[PDB]
């Protein structure tokens, strides 16, 4: 139903560009936004991510293969400037998870960010939340590159071999508890953002 | 290279919502 493993659900995840007018006012652009599952066979995306050492085919051997899915993203590229990314996760345990994203161009990692997040109680369950983290140079750099390109072709040409990573662990038992595949397409013009989500299989 | 829209994937991979 939702990107959700036994232990973990991701409620929110999204990549924007805030604008300051004013003291007193504020614009938002997001790039990328999540607030019955079609499958995908892992095999299929292999060599668009690392393998070798904390590969992804290692990672989905260990499982629980209830906790591997792809996002494919079309993402909305239509626009001092600060550019973040904001996520939110529920759990019905009290637990303290990393979170690795790991940036790829042609499966060889490119940028790599650890994060630590701690549980607030909430009715019964628990959330994590990274609010408003700096999109990294890299991220800033590789979009304005892609407004650069001439043609939308160009665009989704390069972005086949762009690709993003993230394991979230429980620190502890070192359990995978959500693994994320990230696909991007650029979406057509007046589209906005839009994505599929799909189980990891096989 | 081989690419993406040659591997087996399933239809909705390039149909935009």
């Amino acid at each position: 139903r939702s990107i959700a493993s036994s232990k973990l659900w991701m409620l929110e995840f999204s990549a924007f560009l805030e604008r300051q007018q004013d003291p007193d006012t504020y614009n938002k652009h997001l790039f990328v936004h999540i607030s019955y599952l079609e499958t995908v066979d892992i095999r299929q995306i292999y060599d668009k991510f690392p393998e070798k050492k904390g590969g992804l085919k290692e990672l989905f051997e260990r499982g629980p293969s209830n906790a591997f899915f792809l996002v494919k993203f079309w993402a909305d590229l239509n626009t001092s400037a600060f550019y973040g990314v904001s996520s939110q996760y529920e759990s019905p345990e009290n637990m303290i998870i990393t979170c690795s994203t790991k940036v790829c161009s042609f499966g060889k990692q490119v940028v790599e960010k650890v994060e630590t997040e701690y549980a607030r109680y909430e009715n019964g369950h628990y959330l994590y939340r990274i609010h408003r983290s700096p999109l990294c140079e890299y991220m800033i750099n590789f979009i304005h590159k892609l407004k650069h390109l001439p043609e939308k072709y160009m665009m989704n040409s390069v972005l086949e071999n762009f690709t993003i990573l993230q394991v979230v662990t429980n620190r502890d038992t070192q359990e995978t508890l959500l693994c994320i595949a990230y696909v991007f397409e650029v979406s057509a013009s007046e589209h906005g953002a839009q994505h599929h989500i799909y189980r990891l299989v096989k | 290279q081989v690419p993406m829209r040659k591997r087996q994937l399933p239809a909705s991979f390039w149909e935009e919502p």
